[PDB]
DNA sequence: TCGGATGTATATATCTGACACGTGCCTGGAGACTAGGGAGTAATCCCCTTGGCGGTTAAAACGCGGGGGACAGCGCGTACGTGCGTTTAAGCGGTGCTAGAGCTGTCTACGACCAATTGAGCGGCCTCGGCACCGGGATTCTCGA
DNA sequence: TCGAGAATCCCGGTGCCGAGGCCGCTCAATTGGTCGTAGACAGCTCTAGCACCGCTTAAACGCACGTACGCGCTGTCCCCCGCGTTTTAACCGCCAAGGGGATTACTCCCTAGTCTCCAGGCACGTGTCAGATATATACATCCGA
């Protein structure tokens, strides 16, 4: 196993994260365990979001993913919505909610 | 070329459609003016921030990335244009 | 520089004020030219209830401005 | 000129999760921006905590505490479990 | 002569525009307004198209959120129609200067 | 004799909003803080200044929320605040889900 | 314990805000919102003092936790 | 020294050292601390003048946090600068709704 | 004992300069110290972010001026830049 | 409660432009080794927190008369939704053209380190005058008549 | 409108402890100076933003008409508010003990830094089918006799 990412069985890169952390003036010195942890967290979050989006896209009998599916997946999950409570997504749209009293009787 | 009285470009049906997307049913005939004013002040703030950002850049063209920076500064960051 | 103030009666009266002119002085002007004591005069410009003591330059009230007034008995 | 991004890695993760689903360009840009934002937030919080505690080196512990700080409860638990599993796997070899 | 009762077509538009995802305001008047606004701060400024698009998207999101909060305030007041006072009250409670 | 309702209420409004002291009793607040911190860890020890700071922050937050609730209540053409005003203010503030 | 926040105390706290009349359920509503607020604040403070590797909660930890939520405080060295 | 040359009160050297050791950037110029000290001194002088006027209004001779809170909340710009902040032992401004007042 | 550092003497000198006969309390000192630290942190952070943002590894007067124009509101921003440039030109006049 | 006219979801051809994939290469990442400063560990001291007991008194709790306020019902006159016809500027499709963003080479002034030095800034003491507390008197609303 | 009673503010006197000033001392800010590189400048090169002309038509503007909804007036019934009496626990004041925070001194090992070598990812290029358009039809839904 030559590449560092292959050592930990991870998909996200490790050298790129290490270099970005070093050149990002975050600290005087950095350890040898930070990049793997950060890459694992990022990969987990991306996998969660991607699987939500894939399920949403499948629910609409399509094949490719469009920003509306991402908006639906993000706004249909409570904790993910709270994480992005102050973020606007392009072309996402809104959730189809109508106030009950406005409906005809 | 001098430009003036452009705020009327935002037509009444456009504002009605914007309200209809939100979920409003009935609209009174007076909200258009304050809607235009709110849009005006929001645009003024964002444009001033972007203009300052590009002025520091020592250039004469305003790119979308400066707009992204200015939007992020006010705690309303946006995804879909890079950076 | 001169502005205008309209009451709920639809009458808009010109006010000849200055940036250094204060709300106390402007309500004295309403006393002089209308007779209404300031304790009933309540005023809105841009949806803000002004106190008495500040200056117009602090709020940068532009010329030709129209203010909204009521008489609180 | 090179324009670095997180395209191929996100594509690999998507292929691993779903086998026959495709992605558009705008969605890929959205994911890239989201990843960059999350990375910036975590790194900044970790650096601030390390400077608060009077230390001059960033390690796994401050990253773990930052993850416990920002992310919600169950998300933090899952993320910390995945991170500790990854780090012990890396240090085993 | 078919005459729909008031509110039915309003419901139809509400559903139709909520389902869709594209923007609503026309482009050229917005570009003219943006150029005129930016004229004051500095003269002879050239704008990229993507910047105007981003401005339009941000304004769209802000206005939609404000209208939603206004409708919430209006239904709280035991009314059906929104009024400017609802806009001012929502702006005040949100914490932004009125 | 007797005082008509609404007068001494204004008297207390002026008197309390003129002063600058805290109103919540210290000991019950300390007990509540210790018990609510017992969940995350046991046998915890607190410096007094930390408790004072927590009390100040909580009082400020509660006063701000009450002022917003009063504003909403008067807007709704009423004089008495009600829990629906509290929930509406919390919802519009963007903190409550 | 939690019911230790007396009805006159919360009445005075509201009176500082400038409210005239009070209904019946406001006391319970404020008790709930105060519970949520404290839960969050001392949870963050406990996490900070956990990483600090100490058995005592310092006012600096509370100040940092308050700042992290955009509610910074002045007057305690932070 | 260096603050004497610029005719300032705040220390230039302390600001320079704090900027250098706060890892904000790889290197710093020689014109930064003077500007920062001047700005800080202007802001604190404005705040102190407002607080002193407020204290002199109430026939006192010392400044207490109530005077600082009144001075901050009275000036519009200073209020908008310190928007999301709170001051210990400060209090609230004396405001009562018009409708709540007796007939 | 720990040699803790503060801004007490400098703000005391400023207060004496602006008002001859006026005293102050300890809580006011703590509040002013915290305010000064907060403002300095904000300005320095924004300036560093912009300096590394426009592909540069050096922080000078210019990005500090831009940040002062950014966070500070209008009129006080103009007063601040005027005071800062006056101080800078006075310092560079001598040597 | 029904039925016709309307709008909406469903099925189907089709033609296209965005998307997945093959290729070369070059610049960043990995193997190997050093060297030292930062962090971990072990005692040691003493300062702040926890604990408990007596009192006293101000605050808290409970009950009652009652007048003011929340809420529902009715009447109305207007402000806005809906449909139609008329006018008009937005959008699309090419065409010119020049200001200016972006990359390359230079050489030059500006900032980091290091060695000797000193005085500005911090800790401990004090003393005294500004502020807190109490008794007393003047003024002013505020509810009844 | 007019009457008095507490409530509140102003005044004088007395006592106390936190702030302003002073003295001693150690470490961080000056100062004279060398050396490497960040970038300001000159140039050049190709790209995209601006102006515009003509055609099309879907969108915008103004009008008649009708209805249902915001608003004022009336009444009822009930529920917090202001007093008065009885109950209690907060706070002060003090006394004891210890364990955990802050400090110092020693040791070792983890990472920045350098060199050499190489393959992973990026720019470039190309074929192709997923989905938008257009068409036609059956099912769902809405107003009124």
């Amino acid at each position: 196993a030559k590449t560092r990412s292959s050592r930990a069985g991870l998909q996200f890169p490790v050298g790129r994260v290490h270099r970005l952390l070093r050149k990002g003036n975050y600290a005087e010195r950095v350890g040898a365990g930070a990049p793997v942890y950060l890459a694992a967290v990022l990969e987990y979050l991306t996998a969660e979001i991607l699987e939500l989006a894939g399920n949403a896209a499948r629910d609409n009998k399509k094949t490719r993913i469009i920003p509306r599916h991402l908006q639906l997946a993000v706004r249909n999950d409570e904790e993910l919505n709270k994480l992005l409570g102050r973020v606007t997504i392009a072309q996402g749209g809104v959730l189809p909610n109508i106030q009950s009293v406005l409906l005809p009787k | 070329k001098v430009l003036r009285d452009n705020i009327q470009g935002i037509t009444k049906p456009a504002i009605r459609r914007l309200a209809r997307r939100g979920g409003v049913k009935r609209i009174s005939g007076l909200i258009y003016e304050e809607t235009r004013g709110v849009l005006k002040v929001f645009l003024e703030n964002v444009i001033r921030d972007a203009v300052t950002y590009t002025e520091h850049a020592k250039r004469k063209t305003v790119t979308a990335m400066d707009v992204v920076y200015a939007l992020k500064r006010q705690g309303r960051t946006l995804y879909g244009f890079g950076g | 520089m001169q502005i205008f103030v309209k009451t709920l009666t639809g009458k808009t009266i010109t006010l000849e004020v200055e940036p250094s002119d204060t709300i106390e002085n402007v309500k004295a002007k309403i006393q002089d030219k209308e007779g209404i004591p300031p304790d009933q005069q309540r005023l809105i410009f841009a949806g803000k209830q002004l106190e008495d003591g500040r200056t117009l330059s602090d709020y940068n009230i532009q010329k030709e401005s129209t203010l909204h007034l009521v008489l609180r008995l | 000129t090179r324009k670095e991004s997180y395209a191929i890695y996100v594509y690999k993760v998507l292929k691993q999760v779903h086998p026959d689903t495709g992605i558009s360009s705008k969605a890929m840009s959205i994911m890239n921006s989201f990843v960059n934002d999350v990375f910036e937030r975590i790194a900044g919080e970790a650096s601030r905590l390390a400077h608060y505690n009077k230390r001059s080196t960033i390690t796994s512990r401050e990253i773990q505490t930052a993850v416990r700080l920002l992310l919600p409860g169950e998300l933090a638990k899952h993320a910390v479990s995945e991170g500790t599993k990854a780090v012990t796997k890396y240090t085993s070899a | 002569p078919h005459r729909y009762r008031p509110g039915t077509v309003a419901l139809r538009e509400i559903r139709r525009y909520q389902k869709s995802t594209e923007l609503l305001i026309r482009k050229l008047p917005f570009q003219r307004l943006v150029r005129e606004i930016a004229q004051d701060f500095k003269t002879d400024l050239r704008f990229q198209s993507s910047a105007v698009m981003a401005l339009q998207e941000a304004s769209e999101a802000y206005l939609v959120a404000l209208f939603e909060d206004t409708n919430l305030c209006a239904i709280h007041a035991k009314r059906v129609t929104i009024m400017p006072k609802d806009i001012q009250l929502a702006r005040r409670i949100r914490g932004e200067r009125a």
